[PDB]
């Protein structure tokens, strides 16, 4: 049970990272940490409910890899010619 | 399966290896003249600019690494079929064949487009 | 006098419409355009929902 | 258990704190790799062994390797450039983190579960029939997703 | 066996584009989408399940809507990159998978498969487009993390990852909330709405057409599977509709204003979720998809990058049919009789009142009357004096598409007792 609470804590940590980080890449890293917290909760509940959460987390890892590929390609495309990645540098779109 | 005792032995193995590595680092660091000089600390190649000022490196390495993560996910999925094979029969063979063919079509697209770029 | 009073009543109706518009532009000002701002407001709304669920 | 289990959980939490605190991107990534290692060890302790091994291979071995490749191509290690500091946002972010932890803690509080099932080790020997089978359709969807991700990134960089 | 057609065409064209001109690849994509739609029609009343994949009335109706939106948005795009069609095909298959399953994890995989190609399709390379794509990707990955932890808490509260399981108290409520966060962000409900104005303003107008039709359709299809509590539903609807219409009042740009209007419309559709009738919602979404596709096809004929409000003016004098269809779309999005948008609105409100949510329904109606301000400032502006504005009066392709959309709107507004009888099993 301690594992599920630890996963919730890691989720909160990744949230703090996403909110605090100035860099898009470090935001994405905090998101990956959130994903792995979810995977740990899944593994605990798979130990509880019979191993299906294991295959679940496996598919999750695959999905995470795909989305990491896509998001890093996007990050590179946006900040290859452009200077420092700081996401506050893009404020053109306003209410 | 296998007992956890071998995994504890694995932990022991790692602890022993790390301890030996730290011992080697202590000997190397402690036994030395220790005469720092400005030119000695200077990176390389006669005054400045071994690499000097160069803009961001080619994305070729990024492409290789991303390719690698995707195909490593592929291999990670191929392993459970590699172990549990005879029981999954022609149906499991066909499912894994479909998975492999999808990711190989992705590879063929990225190849006929190529990354020398 | 009653005519002018009716005119002023219609003007107050206009004032109510403008108060609605002002509220709307304050809510549009809520979107500054900074992703950090958008994400903070997002996490805020999500926690609000999870609390309301009880 | 609890002796070394508490140790492993403290290591996980500290690694997360580092990855979200440190302003050096390389240092944060390294903290995250340490996190993934401790997490795979916890996986093994939780009878999920193959999943821990794939967590090391794909996530640590491949994913954050690509991350490191990206941040070494685009230096970015000293992230605090172009600040727009919004100092008021740091305590608000800490507050939102504490709240998202507390609501989950409330949802999981007073919650006890039957953690007694013979997973037999999360070995691929026993995971295969689930993956190819009940999860075969999800597997095929994942593979299609991966192919789509390849084409997406390829057309996404593609200078022309 | 429509998913089979979709996957076959996508995988084949992936390599075929090497030997085929992008025009031929576009023709092929159009043919495949039309063939999948024809199969959906011929399978009307033939629910088909293989794994967690399940085709029922909901799957049929909502995938029909998504296929229509994809066909329309592909018709306009003439770029010589066959990848700009590969991504649309991928997104279509992903939204079909999203609408056709109850498995939470397969739902996540389908979500990623449909969302990733849109991030790339949002790149006309205009500087605002990259900002839009960045906000979209970051907020989307955050919501994916939240949905995944909700699925984990669902697997915690019950032994399966499939919806419909009995469910616990507070923990099940927590899991349901963590799933609802992601689902509403994808449905542009406030207070998760912030991404929508920026993304609609930054993305190319035909892409925004594709989004505002197919994405919203599939999102509400997946929402109907959740057992959303009434208090949470009330909060979402109130905030969404209020903020949407109010902030839309302040908008100077057509795409951003339409984004806020779409936030308000998602707030409206969330009422049918009280009962989850899905016939009312199927009809509502049919009407809304047609109207929005029409409006955005016209906005694409005007300008792909950005269309200001004044650009809409003189549209009648330029093309009378286009001005009239744009007016009809504005009215159907306002939800006024005798239009099918009104019938969808009425069906959603009837589901809500049947659920016994009165104050929420009243607030929704008040905010909908507020929406008439800008709905009329758009529809009626068509008749104003033409100012300096780029205008390319479309091909017969887009002309006939817009006209057929408006005609279907008005016809199903006058006689909804034709199609509405078959949004259930389909007799």
């Amino acid at each position: 049970m301690s594992y599920l609470l630890t996963s919730a804590l890691l989720f909160a940590l990744g949230v703090y990272g996403v909110l605090t980080r100035r860099t898009a890449i470090l935001v994405f890293l905090s998101i990956e940490l959130m994903l792995n917290a979810a995977n740990l909760s899944l593994v605990g509940f798979a130990r509880a409910y019979g191993l299906d959460g294991q295959v679940a987390a496996l598919m999750v890892i695959a999905v995470a890899a795909a989305e990491v590929a896509v998001g890093l390609g996007l990050i590179v495309a946006i900040f290859r010619h452009r200077e420092s990645t700081a996401v506050d540098d893009l404020s053109e779109l306003r209410g | 399966m296998a007992p956890i005792q071998e995994y504890v032995g694995t932990l022991i193995y790692v602890g022993v290896a790390l301890f030996i590595g730290v011992a080697a680092l202590l000997v190397g660091a402690l036994l030395g003249p220790k005469k720092p000089g400005r030119a000695k600390l200077m990176p390389y190649e006669s005054g400045n600019d071994p690499a000097g000022e160069v803009k961001r490196f080619p994305v070729h390495f990024y492409v290789v690494a991303m390719l690698f993560i995707l195909f490593d996910v592929e291999v990670a999925f191929l392993w459970p079929y590699a172990v549990s094979a005879g029981g999954l029969g022609l149906y499991g063979f066909l499912g894994v064949l479909a998975f492999t063919l999808l990711l190989f079509v992705g590879f063929l697209y990225e190849w006929w487009k190529g990354v020398m770029r | 006098a009653l005519f002018y009073g009716d005119r002023g009543l219609l003007s107050g109706y206009f004032g109510l419409g403008g108060a609605a518009r002002s509220l709307g532009q304050g809510l549009a000002r809520l979107q500054t355009g900074y992703l950090r701002v958008y994400a903070l407001l997002f996490v805020l709304g999500a926690l609000l929902l999870l609390g309301v669920m009880r | 258990m609890s002796l070394l289990e508490g140790l492993a959980l403290f290591l996980l939490l500290l690694s997360g704190v580092l990855v979200v605190t440190l302003r050096n991107a390389i240092h944060a990534a390294l903290a995250l790799i340490l996190n993934f290692l401790v997490l795979a060890g916890v996986y093994v302790a939780l009878d999920a062994r193959f999943l821990g091994f794939i967590q090391v291979i794909v996530y640590a071995g491949a994913i954050v390797v690509l991350f490191l490749f990206v941040i070494m191509l685009l230096f970015a290690a000293q992230g605090e450039i172009g600040f727009d500091p919004l100092v008021r946002s740091r305590p608000l972010a800490a507050l939102l983190a504490l709240g998202v932890a507390g609501i989950l803690a409330a949802g999981l509080w007073g919650l006890d579960l039957a953690f007694t099932q013979d997973l037999k080790g999360g070995l691929p020997q026993a995971l295969g029939p689930l993956l190819y089978g009940d999860w075969l359709f999800v597997l095929l969807a994942v593979g299609f997703l991966l192919m789509a991700a390849t084409v997406v990134a390829v057309a996404l960089v593609e200078p022309g | 066996m429509t998913l089979a057609i979709l996957a076959v065409f996508s995988v084949a064209l992936t390599l075929l584009g090497f030997v085929l001109p992008p025009q031929g690849v576009k023709r092929a994509t159009l043919l495949g989408l039309a063939l999948a739609l024809a199969s959906l029609l011929l399978t009307w009343g033939k629910p088909f399940a293989f794994g967690p994949y399940a085709v029922d009335g909901v799957s049929q109706v909502f995938t029909l809507l998504a296929l229509l939106g994809a066909l329309w948005t592909v018709g306009l795009v003439r770029s010589g990159r066959f990848e700009f069609y590969l991504l649309v095909l991928y997104a279509a298959l992903g939204m079909h998978l999203l609408a056709s399953t109850r498995h939470l994890l397969l739902m996540l995989v389908a979500l990623e498969a449909l969302s990733l190609p849109l991030y790339a399709l949002a790149t006309w390379r205009r500087g605002q487009g990259l900002e839009a794509a960045l906000k979209y990707f970051l907020l989307g990955a955050l919501a994916a993390a939240f949905f995944l932890y909700g699925a984990a808490l669902f697997y915690g509260a019950t032994g399966s990852l499939v919806l419909g399981a009995p469910g616990e108290g507070p923990l099940y409520a927590l899991a349901l909330g963590l799933l609802l966060v992601g689902l509403g962000f994808k449905a542009a409900l406030a207070p998760f709405h912030f991404w929508t104005p920026d993304v609609y303003q930054g993305s190319p107008t035909p892409v925004v057409l594709f989004m505002a039709t197919s994405v919203k359709a599939a999102a509400f299809a997946a929402l109907l599977r959740v057992a959303a509590p009434p208090e949470a539903l009330a909060l979402l609807v109130a905030l969404s509709v209020v903020v949407g219409n109010l902030a839309a009042l302040a908008q100077k740009e057509a795409k951003r204003l339409l984004a806020y209007s779409s936030i308000a419309h998602a707030g409206y559709m969330a009422l049918a979720l009280y009962t989850g009738n899905a016939q009312a919602l199927g009809f509502y979404l049919l009407t809304y998809v047609l109207a929005t596709g029409l409006a955005f096809a016209v906005l694409s004929q005007i300008s792909p990058d950005r269309v200001p409000l004044e650009a809409l003016r003189g549209l009648y004098r330029k093309d009378p049919l286009l001005g009239l269809a744009f007016l009809v779309a504005m009215l159907s999005l306002l939800g006024l009789p005798p239009l099918a948008g009104f019938w969808g609105k009425y069906l959603a409100f009837a589901e809500a009142a049947r659920a016994g949510a009165w104050g929420v329904l009243v607030l929704a109606l008040v905010t909908s009357a507020v929406s008439a301000y800008y709905y009329l400032g758009l529809g009626l502006a068509v008749f104003a004096r033409p100012e300096e504005t780029p205008f390319r009066p479309g091909p017969p392709w887009a002309r006939a598409a817009v006209v057929a959309a408006g005609v279907l709107l008005l016809a199903l507004g006058l006689l909804p007792g034709l199609v509405l009888p078959a949004l259930a099993a389909g007799g």
